[PDB]
């Protein structure tokens, strides 16, 4: 049928066929003309269009080969995107890491030789750092307990969703069971009758 | 909606009423647009019966409300008698839609539809474009998203357009055929279903009759009947959705109450050149 | 050559960014993906169609100076213009067995692994924005835009 | 309001003096030890969060007990339903016969 012919092969004449909900038969005529088919190879009905098997088959092979060609083009494009993404990431990471390691190494070398040697002797007396460590530990444990709370509440909600689901399914199955029991009784009593 | 209101602790007609009163006062113009039409008796004739109720607490203030609505004269909408109109929303959409909206909905101007006998029919005092704006704004006040507005426009466009699926009968078989398959393609696109199946299920359907699933012979008249029945089905589903949606706005309130006050509004005694079952139940 | 002095300079600076083993050059196996990363997207075959050697001792052994790399990049920059948004959307529309945007991951995997040049089981995981469970449902419209911007 | 007015007028008159900027720089280095109060607050909230955890775990266990019960009841009702459907089919076919 003409609508099937159009919707199956329109790719071959998508530039020639006008956009919109227009008469499929006209689109088919345009496509058949674009293919420049010999008028003995087909016959145009009101609904069905008749065709030669080999001709339509060979056009289908060509059309499928063209689909392979654009698949290859898209493959190249997506691999291109992937390569670009990888390059953009790795170069940014490399430049960042280069400056960071330069800075950290430079400082690390100096703090092992400079007035840090004096400072480190005084450091254990600085009670503020000990109270800071305690505060940080309390905050860390608080955060862990809050995380466990969040997980417990999530688990609770999951169990609640399954509870109400099972309750509704139980209700439906009970109602349905009572119906089937009544139907069985009605069938069996009439069977006896 | 003023005397029954509870005071929030925060004078004129621009007074800021409560949320439920604000919905209630918008429910009327919403329901009227979808449910009223012009008749020889009345230019704003309700095609439906309705019952409102408002619920009170022990103190004597409003705490909830309900809007019940009964079966409507749905038949007339595509079988219009002389100088009578369809539901106001249709004329408001066809007149009021922007070029952007018109393309989105695949709509045209008046007289482009097989389901529209007499063509465009006028109505006094109304301003169709302005009405189209205010009814949509009323839905926005009733807390509609833009999507749940445009989806109504899509389905109401679909029932209007599907009438243009014209049939011609094959004299050699007495089965229906569809020369204007473009109309069906537009309709099935707006519904998001397959054109091939949509075409054949109308023209020559395969129906399950007990054990077997068999090819139904289908005349021009049977195909016409099938698509009109489909229009009735779409309309009933959309009206049901509207009525449930407007009630669910109120259904935020709690189940407790002391007593209630009702308001009954049934369509009146009514007669014209034809008297079918659709008028008899109301009378 | 179509490139400006500024563009050639930019290509030199980019060429310098790669963490090569001090070769002062670029390997024939690698240069295709360099050209991809830095600009236009040639096919695996195009890297030979630019008159690079289609047979060799090894593509990792074959290597090119910037003086040889620049024209190789220029010819594809001028002559290898990729498809329109309309073309790729049309391709995916014809491909999509659901006909609604929501393609199946297994079918996507098929047309990348089986058809054309075999894309790897490492590439596909970095290309697919969604996931491949028992449903495998992913929207192609996002992917087409992603690779259009690439 | 009178004490508010006294305070606001007093500040408003004086806040254009330059020394306030130096005071504002210096004060946060010297004043309020803070960390003991912070630690105590964190410990107090930790107790509350642990209490909420205990309650959540108790609720979870209650829901789990009801879940397995409802699951078994569902299983039994489904099995029984399938049996009654088969019996209905057997009765109805013989009724027709």
């Amino acid at each position: 049928v003409f609508q099937e012919f159009r919707q199956r092969y329109e790719i071959l004449a998508a530039n020639a066929i006008p956009k919109g909900f227009m008469d499929g038969k006209q689109a088919c005529i345009l496509m058949i003309k674009a293919l420049e088919l010999d008028p003995n190879l087909y016959r145009i009905g009101q609904s069905k269009i008749f065709f030669r098997t080999g001709v339509l088959a060979h056009l289908e092979e060509e059309r499928d080969l063209k689909i392979t060609d654009v698949i290859i083009a898209f493959q190249a494009q997506c691999r291109g995107y992937l390569a670009r993404k990888a390059f953009a990431k790795r170069q940014q990471q490399l430049t960042a890491m280069k400056v960071i390691q330069r800075n950290c190494a430079a400082y690390l070398k100096l703090r092992n030789w400079q007035w840090w040697r004096l400072f480190t002797k005084v450091k254990p007396l600085l009670q503020v750092t000990r109270q800071e460590e305690e505060m940080q530990a309390k905050d860390e444990e608080l955060q862990r307990t809050k995380e466990r709370q969040q997980k417990a509440e999530a688990e609770l909600k999951e169990l609640e969703q399954k509870h109400t689901q099972l309750c509704e399914e139980k209700n439906l199955l009970q109602e349905k069971l009572q119906a089937e029991t009544e139907l069985y009784a009605e069938a069996e009593e009439m069977r006896v009758r | 909606a003023v005397v029954a209101s509870s005071h929030k602790g925060k004078q004129g007609p621009s007074f800021s009423y409560g949320e439920l009163e604000k919905q209630l006062l918008q429910a009327n113009p919403i329901l009227e647009a979808f449910g009223n039409a012009k008749t020889v008796k009345n230019d704003n004739s309700s095609r439906f019966g309705k019952f409102i109720r408002i619920n009170f607490d022990v103190t004597g203030y409003i705490v909830g409300a309900n809007i019940e609505t009964y079966l409507l004269e749905k038949s007339r909408a595509i079988r219009q008698a002389k100088d009578e109109r369809t539901f106001h929303i249709f004329y408001y959409l066809i007149a009021g839609a922007s070029e952007q909206m018109r393309n989105d909905l695949l709509l045209e101007g008046f007289n482009n539809y097989t389901f529209l006998s007499n063509g465009h029919v006028p109505i006094p005092a109304q301003q169709d474009d302005e009405m189209f704006q205010e009814t949509l704004e009323a839905m926005r006040i009733m807390g509609f998203t833009e999507e749940e507005q445009t989806s109504i426009l899509r389905v109401v466009s679909s029932v209007l357009q599907l009438g243009n699926i014209v049939f011609k009968k094959e004299r050699n078989t007495d089965q229906a055929s569809m020369p204007d398959n473009t109309a069906a393609q537009k309709v099935c696109h707006l519904m998001g279903i397959n054109v091939t199946d949509f075409t054949r299920s109308i023209l020559t359907p395969r129906i399950k009759v007990g054990r077997d699933v068999v090819q139904k012979a289908q005349t021009k008249e049977q195909a016409d009947f099938a698509i009109e029945a489909l229009a009735k089905a779409k309309f009933e589903r959309l009206f049901r959705w509207i009525l449930t949606r407007v009630n669910k706005a109120l259904d935020k309130t709690k189940r407790q109450g002391a007593s209630f006050l009702g308001i009954l509004d049934i369509a009146g005694f009514e007669i014209f050149e034809i008297n079918s079952f659709e008028q008899l139940c109301i009378n | 050559c179509d490139f400006s002095e500024e563009q050639t300079a930019e290509f030199k600076e980019a060429f310098q960014l790669f963490d090569r083993t001090g070769d002062g050059k670029i390997l024939y196996s690698q240069c295709g993906d360099v050209m991809r990363a830095l600009g236009q997207n040639p096919t695996n075959a195009e890297v030979m169609k630019v008159l690079g050697n289609p047979k060799s001792d090894e593509m990792n052994l074959k290597t090119l100076n910037f003086e040889q790399f620049l024209p190789m990049m220029q010819t594809i920059a001028k002559n290898k213009d990729q498809g329109c948004f309309e073309d790729y959307v049309e391709g995916l529309r014809v491909f999509d067995k659901e006909g609604n945007g929501t393609v199946m991951g297994a079918e996507i995997r098929h047309v990348l692994v089986t058809l054309g040049e075999k894309m790897t089981e490492e590439e596909v995981e970095q290309l697919v924005a969604g996931h491949e469970d028992s449903n495998g449902c992913i929207n192609y419209e996002e992917l087409v835009r992603m690779v259009l911007s690439g």
